[PDB]
């Protein structure tokens, strides 16, 4: 039943990647370093 | 499907086998009295019961915690209650 | 395990571990009833659904095919 | 008398400690202090203070009583207690005209 | 503690041209801010 | 369509609860889950239609109370708020319906159970889809009775009984 | 639902005092509950982040005494939100086992002679019907917040234009929520979330002594009991509300 | 007149029903008991009645707009 | 240019955004209507609307510079 | 011949039919119940023909008959909007009351059937007579058949109960009779059409109000006068209990629509604060005690005292909403009270011989059908929506509140307190454990008889709960006539 | 203090893993490789390690 581990890491892989990918663009916005435009 | 004779005897055996205060692991049998056969005293007996119920996921009431003084009675008492996991 | 229970106790919801041998055709028989009166509801719903703003023809709109309040309007708009 | 109840205090004494300290390796050494504490009063014989000794300890169990002690689910106070209860009377009802 | 130490307001009340008299139900209703006191 | 997402969850529950003898455990699950799933699919359609295109829709089946100035209808209004309300209600209810298929294969009374959750689903649509406050109170008291009926589902639990009283009475 | 599969794994136990380990035993179950908790604690760029965090800026955006006053109240509540969020994750998953052997006794070690067929039951996860809703909600708890942020929050969204949610211009705070608030307060809950969690990680499995010292102090004993027992509110409810009703009925029907 | 099912009639429960049934026969007038009878029969309804009288016709919501009062007296 | 009521009311914009800065809001509402409010297609004019709001905000906050000065830094709320 | 007199005589044929068969055919006791059951169904049919002909927008009394043979005490019959649903309710209940004791009555079956058939003729005549002396002649005539019925078929303390129902009713009525007699000496008659258009001096109205209110506060019953109800509604046989809680209780509520509202306008408007004090105190006290009641039948009986206060406050609200909801509440109360007595007095007491709630616990394990209906009936008692009981409570409470806010608010506690005893009774009997261990013998579930008298009773309360326009429609025009007051811009139009 | 010897400081002082004890053999299995501190935290963040590898690839 190794499919359970794949779903465990697969969702865990979908997460922790949506953050850095989004922090690459929206990260400078909420920090006040650069305005949204 | 439920708890069996061999299910409880060996499983409980691994509990008191870890005692460093018994005479020896080879002195435990089906009818091993807690005091006469293997070396335990009046206060260690309840300490064993604390272990038994914790690893059987049940409760041992004080009324029924005193008739329990031998491993033989442990087998018959637990099989009486199907609340065992 | 399985809890013992009386065998005389008639339940409308079934009883303790109820399942008939014919749980499928009976399920199919009941399933037709739900569908039958659902579209019966859908017919009455499609006939009484009243609106005031009309959708653009381009936009995705599933109800353009069954409801009346705009089907007549759409063909009325198809007159010029 | 003065013997059956004495073990009962020790039965709950270490059990009470475990329900306060979730990490039971802390509780593991906790029992030894409880154990050695019992061993100190070994050959106490006169019931006059022996009864009073049991009264005094019962006071501190209440003074350290847990807000909610652990109970297994299939136990009074457990989660699964009296959950799926079979009917006490399995025999069918007798012939009566009602 | 918060009452003695809390920041004052930063932005002025929004100025709405005409006071939104008509759109908010007429004169017989609560109006917006239009060149009033502050 | 908009009145259908009110009827389907009701229909699964009566067959699950009043004819659960005649559809069996697995039939009660299949009927009610499908009814919820079907209601789920049309709910997301209404969200795409009521909100995105900005068309609120009105249904007035018939009158409920009619006394002088007081005309309360069994009437339903979909607008931007109620389609948004019906998304979490219908997505989760379906998943919980599936989650209970695994959850309660050992519980005997499993088809009285699946009717209550589909009866809960019905009254939550009633609550949010109403034209008026009084019809909302039907879904209001209806989920309250559904909650009592579920809190004391193991009614041989005295604890469930006091808990059900507290939920119902509070 | 993540907790529900946990209860099914053990013999329907619900106490944290006998929970632990289960990392290898419930990999999928741990993964989803972490995903859910992160959105619950408003970890940045999650489904719960936009929804839960915006509140505080909206609370602070209304530059009044009450708005700032509840910002502290909400933040300290958010601090304790982190504490139990890791407490569920730690005690059930990221800690030493605290249950009996049967919860963790796998089949890798023999440990059995004539009972190899049975008696293992080492808290396996559920079947397809139990895990499918977990995965479905897991996707929503990650992405659904960002996708619909303009749908509901936006800045000048015209989604609610049939007078479904009426807002009066006299107390608009939407523009002040994004502009007038200082940057520190916008990211302040993020600072508290990442910080106050590690103290819990430090106080358990790293020291595991300060919490015990704080428990047994007379001042610390009652604060544990008082909060455990729900601020004694039900005590004040049963004795002075419902038992009062049950005795007024007793006085009327006897005297 | 018909016969019913067989019941484990509990004399303690049976006798408790007898006393509840027959309690009316043993009531007496006391300093306590007249005070209880006086509070719940006289004082309390007199309190509601006094408030009902004192606030009768006082309010009316029917169509009172902004700038008008709920009160009528 | 500024948006008059007769043309801006027909746009059906919220009450709180009926300000004179909503000229750029009418095209913004269209794009969300065009692409189901997806927050990765209307990025350009979304920023364009925030221009006027941000520029207005600075003019507004700079007004407090003399307003709270007249009160000697007192409490304005 | 008037259909109304058809309603009054068919039960007399049944009595005559029942008593002479023994001279025709040891005739089996089954036959006389067959005649009694059929006779009530015929009354139901006629009353249903009358409703299908009834006009909902006519002031004149309908289905009247020419007499032109005036004596000193003639019997006139009429059917308008307010009285028709009360007649409709009586002819619906009576078949169910006989079926509820189909097996429970063993000895004196002829006597039981004759009383109830007589009891039906007397009860319909109350809602049909067209003057106030006739109203009193028939509202007090039920006492001898009720006295003998209780002490011939009652429970252990039937003697005490029969003496309580007879001596409280007689006393309250005598105070009512002194008021009716004063009216007739002023007006010179009692005929509704003549008497309604007479006015009265303010002092006369106040003293006429008392006597009538003494009478209706005994028969409501309001708390403190309610001890006859706890005895005579428990010790009665089940059919008598059904008639006493579904029909007899509602004669006083109808007596406000003929004797208090149209002829004592000023008196009612100034004495409402007394009535609402009594009514709110009644709701409040009758709820706390029924929370502590051990007799299962007495708990159901004494919840009627709780609900009868709500519709008593609705008829003194001078509001078209309160008056209508009051009739709806007393109409729905007849269905739910009837079912609850069937559940307690007919289904538990038959099987167990006891009514002590101590002996009952977890019947849902053994009685799935009984638990079902006993749950809808408990919800209706709690005024849960989808039930006509809810619509009556809601409409009465709005009227009570709109007339006197503090009293309606103190009445509005009923939502909290009626659910308290209705669900506390439900979880103690149906739920709360596996089964009571005092049952040394397993119980059969509902029979087909039990399943059908309950199915009807909850059917009426539910159907009229989704669509109460069936009753509300014919009530509107005639109940408009019993309001008192005017608007500054709609009075004296010229 | 009390007739029974019970010191709060001494009670709290013994709150540690004891050097000697008759119960390690029954409680040793918990503090092994299956539930060691390093192995417990081996999968605290399941996909974090894999995600970073893909993240760096996207940047480059
Ligand atoms: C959990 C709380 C829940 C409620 C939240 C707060 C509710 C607030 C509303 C309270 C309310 C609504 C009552 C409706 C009740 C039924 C509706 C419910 C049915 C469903 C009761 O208003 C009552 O107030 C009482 C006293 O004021 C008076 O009652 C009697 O007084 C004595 C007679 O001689 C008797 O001695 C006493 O026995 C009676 O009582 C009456 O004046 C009036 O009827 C209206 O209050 C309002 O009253 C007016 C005049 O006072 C006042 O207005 C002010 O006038 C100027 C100064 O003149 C001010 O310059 C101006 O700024 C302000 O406008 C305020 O008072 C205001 O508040
Ligand atoms: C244990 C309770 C004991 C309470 C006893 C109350 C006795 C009240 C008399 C009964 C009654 C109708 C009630 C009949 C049915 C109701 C049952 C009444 C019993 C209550 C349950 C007589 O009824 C007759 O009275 C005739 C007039 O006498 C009128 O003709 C009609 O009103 C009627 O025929 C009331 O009529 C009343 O008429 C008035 C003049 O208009 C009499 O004068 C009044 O009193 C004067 C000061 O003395 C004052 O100047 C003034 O205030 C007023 O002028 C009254 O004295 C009274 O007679
Ligand atoms: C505000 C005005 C309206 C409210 C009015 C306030 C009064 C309300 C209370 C009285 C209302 C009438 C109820 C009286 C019921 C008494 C019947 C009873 O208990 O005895 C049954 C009993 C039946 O017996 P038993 O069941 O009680 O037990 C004894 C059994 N035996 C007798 C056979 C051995 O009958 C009797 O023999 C008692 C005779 C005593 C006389 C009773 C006098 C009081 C009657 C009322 C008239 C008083 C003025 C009015
Ligand atoms: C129509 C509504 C849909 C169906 C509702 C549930 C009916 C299910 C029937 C059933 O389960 O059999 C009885 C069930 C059958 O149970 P069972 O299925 O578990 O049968 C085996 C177990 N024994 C035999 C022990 C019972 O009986 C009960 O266990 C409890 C009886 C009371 C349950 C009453 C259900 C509620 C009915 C009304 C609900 C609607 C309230 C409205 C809300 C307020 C409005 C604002
Ligand atoms: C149970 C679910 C009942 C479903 C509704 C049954 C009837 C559906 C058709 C609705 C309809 O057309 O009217 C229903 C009927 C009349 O209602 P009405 O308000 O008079 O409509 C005309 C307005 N003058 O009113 C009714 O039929 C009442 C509904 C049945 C009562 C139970
Ligand atoms: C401040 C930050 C302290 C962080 C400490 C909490 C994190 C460590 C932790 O996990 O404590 C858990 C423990 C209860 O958990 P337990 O079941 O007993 O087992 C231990 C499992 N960790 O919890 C405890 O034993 C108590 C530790 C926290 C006690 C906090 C008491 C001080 C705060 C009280 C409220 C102060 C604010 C009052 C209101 C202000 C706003 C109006
Ligand atoms: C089961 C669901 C079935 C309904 C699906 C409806 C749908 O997919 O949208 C149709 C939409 C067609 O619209 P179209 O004219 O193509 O406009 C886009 C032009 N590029 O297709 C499209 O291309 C538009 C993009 C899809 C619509 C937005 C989807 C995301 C909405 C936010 C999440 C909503 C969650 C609820
Ligand atoms: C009027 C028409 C009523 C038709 C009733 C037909 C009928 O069968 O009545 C039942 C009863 C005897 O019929 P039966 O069931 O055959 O008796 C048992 C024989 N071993 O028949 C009778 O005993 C009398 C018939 C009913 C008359 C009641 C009239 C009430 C007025
Ligand atoms: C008008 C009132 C009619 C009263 C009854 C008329 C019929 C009649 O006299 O019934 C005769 C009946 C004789 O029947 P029997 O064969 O003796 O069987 C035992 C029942 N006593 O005996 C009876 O059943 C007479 C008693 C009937 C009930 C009387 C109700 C009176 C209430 C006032
Ligand atoms: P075996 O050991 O069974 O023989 C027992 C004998 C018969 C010797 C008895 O123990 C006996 O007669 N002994 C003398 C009297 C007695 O009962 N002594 C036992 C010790 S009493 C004592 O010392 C009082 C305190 C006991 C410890 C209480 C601990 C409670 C919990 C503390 C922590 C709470 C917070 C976690």
């Amino acid at each position: 039943s190794r499919v359970h581990r794949f779903l465990a890491t697969g969702l865990g892989a979908s997460m922790w990647f949506w953050i850095f990918y989004r922090a690459k663009k929206d990260g400078p916005v909420l920090l006040g370093w650069k305005h949204p435009w | 499907e439920g708890l069996q004779k061999v299910e409880v005897y060996e499983r409980i055996k691994s509990l008191l086998a870890g005692f460093d205060k018994v005479n020896d692991p080879n002195n435990i049998t089906e009818t091993a009295h807690f005091a006469n056969d293997l070396g335990l005293d009046s206060l260690d007996t309840v300490e064993v019961v604390m272990a038994i119920e914790e690893e059987f996921s049940i409760e041992i009431p004080d009324k029924d915690a005193d008739q329990i003084h031998s491993v033989d009675k442990a087998i018959e008492y637990i099989l009486r209650q199907p609340d065992a996991h | 395990p399985k809890i013992p229970y009386p065998k005389h106790v008639w339940s409308p919801a079934g009883g303790w571990y109820a399942q008939p041998a014919n749980w499928k055709q009976n399920t199919a028989i009941f399933g037709l009833v739900i569908f039958g009166i659902t579209a019966m509801v859908w017919k009455y719903s499609a006939e009484h659904e009243v609106r005031h703003k009309m959708p653009e023809p381009d936009r995705f709109y599933p109800s353009r095919y069954w409801v009346k309040q705009i089907k007549d309007y759409e063909r009325a708009q198809k007159e010029k | 008398s003065n013997r059956q109840a004495a073990l009962s205090l020790y039965r709950r004494a270490l059990k009470l400690a475990l329900d306060w300290t979730v990490h039971r390796n802390l509780w593991r050494g906790q029992a030894l202090y409880i154990r050695s504490l019992f061993e100190k009063n070994r050959n106490v014989t006169d019931p006059r203070l022996q009864r009073a000794l049991l009264k005094e300890t019962e006071k501190l169990l209440e003074k350290w009583k847990h807000p909610d002690p652990y109970c297994p689910p299939t136990a009074p106070g457990g989660s699964k207690y009296e959950r799926n209860l079979p009917v006490p009377n399995l025999e069918p009802p007798p012939p009566l005209k009602f | 503690v918060v009452k003695l130490t809390y920041p004052d307001r930063v932005s002025y009340p929004r100025e709405f041209e005409g006071g939104l008299e008509r759109e908010l139900g007429g004169a017989g209703a609560v109006r917006a801010f239009l060149c009033l006191d502050d | 369509m908009y009145l259908s997402i009110i009827i389907l969850p009701l229909l699964g529950s009566v067959v699950s609860g009043f004819f659960g003898r005649k559809v069996g455990v697995s039939g009660a699950q299949l009927i009610t889950c499908s009814s919820v799933i079907i209601t789920t699919i049309l709910s997301i359609i209404a969200f795409f239609e009521v909100g995105f295109n900005n068309i609120p829709v009105t249904i007035n089946i018939f009158r409920w109370i009619d006394s002088e100035w007081f005309i309360i209808n069994w009437g339903f209004q979909y607008d931007s708020l109620t389609v948004s309300m019906l998304i979490p209600v219908l997505i989760i209810s379906s998943l919980v319906h599936i989650y209970s298929i695994s959850y309660m294969s050992s519980d005997p009374h499993n088809q009285r159970f699946f009717s209550y959750l589909s009866l809960f689903t019905f009254m939550m649509i009633i609550l949010v889809t109403a034209n008026n406050y009084l019809l909302m109170f039907v879904g209001w008291e209806g989920v309250g009775v559904c909650s009592y009926l579920l809190v004391s589902f193991w009614f041989t639990r005295i604890a469930a009984n006091q808990s059900s009283i507290s939920a119902f009475l509070t | 639902l993540g907790a529900g599969s946990v209860i099914h794994a053990v013999a329907d136990n619900q106490d944290f005092r006998k929970f632990g380990g289960l990392i290898s035993y419930l990999p999928l179950t741990y993964s989803v509950m972490l995903i859910a908790s992160l959105s619950l604690v408003a970890f940045p760029f999650m489904t719960g982040f936009y929804s839960k965090d915006f509140i505080l800026e909206s609370a602070y955006g209304q530059f009044s005494f009450s708005g700032v006053a509840v910002y502290i109240i909400a933040t300290i509540g958010a601090i304790f939100t982190t504490l139990y969020s890791v407490k569920v994750l730690y005690l059930t998953f990221l800690s030493n086992p605290n249950g009996p052997r049967t919860y963790y006794r796998l089949a890798i070690d023999n440990f059995f002679s004539a009972q190899a067929i049975k008696s293992y039951k080492p808290a396996h996860e559920g079947d397809f019907f139990l895990t499918l809703p977990l995965v479905i909600l897991a996707l929503f708890s990650i992405f659904f917040g960002f996708i619909t942020k303009d749908i509901f929050i936006g800045l000048g969204s015209n989604f609610f234009v049939d007078n479904s949610l009426f807002i009066h211009p006299i107390h608009e705070i939407m523009i002040d929520t994004e502009f007038a608030v200082p940057v520190l307060f916008k990211l302040l809950p993020f600072i508290f979330t990442i910080s106050f969690s590690v103290i819990a990680l430090t106080l358990s499995e790293l020291l595991s002594e300060l919490v015990i010292y704080f428990k047994f102090s007379r001042f610390g004993y009652n604060i544990f009991g008082f909060f455990n027992q729900r601020f004694l509110i039900e005590f004040f409810y049963n004795k002075y509300i419902t038992n009062l009703i049950l005795n007024l009925g007793g006085q009327i029907t006897k005297i | 007149g018909l016969q019913h099912y067989k019941i484990a009639m509990d004399p303690a429960l049976v006798r408790l029903g007898s006393m509840i049934s027959n309690r009316y026969k043993y009531f007496r007038w006391t300093k306590r008991t007249a005070l209880v009878s006086f509070m719940y029969v006289v004082v309390v309804p007199s309190t509601i009645g006094y408030l009902a009288y004192k606030t009768d016709g006082l309010w009316d919501l029917r169509a009172k707009r902004r700038g008008d009062l709920i009160s009528e007296r | 240019r500024r948006a008059t009521r007769e043309e801006m009311r027909d746009a059906k914009v919220p009450l709180a955004y009926r300000d004179s800065c909503a000229h750029l809001l009418i095209p913004l509402n269209r794009c969300r209507y065009e692409t189901y409010y997806l927050p990765w297609k209307c990025e350009d004019e979304r920023h364009s609307y925030e221009k006027c709001q941000y520029l207005e905000f600075k003019k507004r906050v700079q007004k407090m510079e003399e307003l709270r000065e007249a009160k000697g830094g007192a409490r304005s709320n | 011949m008037s259909l109304l007199y058809v309603l009054l005589i068919i039960p007399i044929i049944g009595i005559f039919l029942i008593s002479t068969i023994d001279s025709f055919y040891f005739f089996n006791v089954s036959y006389y119940k067959k005649i009694a059951l059929i006779t009530t169904i015929l009354n139901l049919i006629v009353s249903l023909i009358i409703y299908i002909l009834f006009d909902f927008s006519n002031n004149q009394f309908q289905f009247i008959q020419e007499n032109l043979d005036l004596s000193f005490y003639d019997i006139y019959l009429g059917v308008d909007g307010v009285s028709i649903y009360f007649v409709l309710l009586t002819t619906i209940i009576m078949p169910i009351a006989l079926v509820s004791n189909w097996n429970s009555i063993t000895n004196n079956i002829k006597s039981y059937l004759i009383i109830m058939l007589l009891l039906e003729t007397l009860l319909l005549a109350v809602f049909l007579v067209l003057d106030v002396l006739l109203f009193y002649i028939f509202f007090e005539s039920i006492l001898p058949p009720l006295f003998i019925l209780i002490g011939l078929f009652g429970s252990s303390n039937k003697v005490r109960a029969s003496f309580y129902i007879f001596l409280y009713t007689l006393l309250g009525s005598l105070f009512l009779l002194l008021s009716i007699l004063t009216m007739s000496s002023i007006v010179g008659t009692t005929y509704f059409d003549v008497l309604l258009k007479s006015s009265f001096e303010y002092t006369t109205q106040l003293f006429l109000f008392f006597g009538i209110f003494i009478a209706f506060a005994v028969k409501t019953p309001v708390w403190g006068l309610n001890s006859w109800l706890l005895r005579a509604h428990v010790e009665s046989p089940l059919g008598g209990s059904i008639v006493l809680a579904a029909i007899v209780l509602k004669l006083s509520l109808y007596g406000v629509f003929r004797l208090i509202l149209p002829i004592l306008p000023q008196a009612s408007l100034n004495l409402t604060y007394i009535v609402y004090a009594i009514g709110a105190i009644t709701v409040l006290y009758a709820s706390f005690s029924t929370l502590r009641t051990v007799d299962v039948k007495e708990l159901i009986a004494y919840s009627s005292v709780a609900h009868a206060a709500i519709y008593l406050m609705g008829v003194f609200s001078n509001t078209i909403q309160g008056l209508e909801g009051a009739i709806l509440l007393g109409l729905a109360h007849g269905f739910v009270s009837s079912g609850l007595f069937i559940c307690a007095g007919g289904i538990l007491y038959d099987r167990t011989g006891t009514r002590l709630i101590y002996f009952f616990r977890g019947l849902t394990q053994i009685m799935p059908l009984f638990s079902l209906f006993f749950f809808i009936l408990c919800l209706g008692n709690a005024g849960t929506p989808l039930t006509l009981n809810f619509v009556g409570e809601f409409m009465s409470l709005y009227g009570t509140l709109e007339r006197l806010p503090i009293a309606g608010m103190l009445a509005s506690t009923s939502i909290i307190f009626s659910a308290a005893y209705s669900i506390y009774m439900y979880n103690r009997i149906a739920f709360g454990g596996s089964v009571s261990l005092y049952f040394i013998d397993c119980f059969r579930d509902l029979t087909k008889r039990e399943f059908f008298i309950l199915f009807t009773l909850v059917s009426f309360t539910v159907i009229l709960g989704i669509y109460p326009s069936f009753v509300l429609d014919g009530l509107h025009y005639n109940i408009s006539s019993v309001v008192y007051g005017i608007e500054p811009n709609a009075s004296y139009l010229t | 203090p009390n007739i029974t010897g019970f010191d709060m400081r001494e009670f709290l002082r013994h709150t540690k893993t004891p050097t000697y004890d008759p119960w390690e053999r029954h409680e040793a299995w918990r503090y092994t490789g299956r539930f060691s501190r390093f192995n417990r935290f081996k999968g605290a963040l399941p996909g974090f390690g894999i995600a970073t590898v893909a993240f760096t690839a996207y940047c480059v």
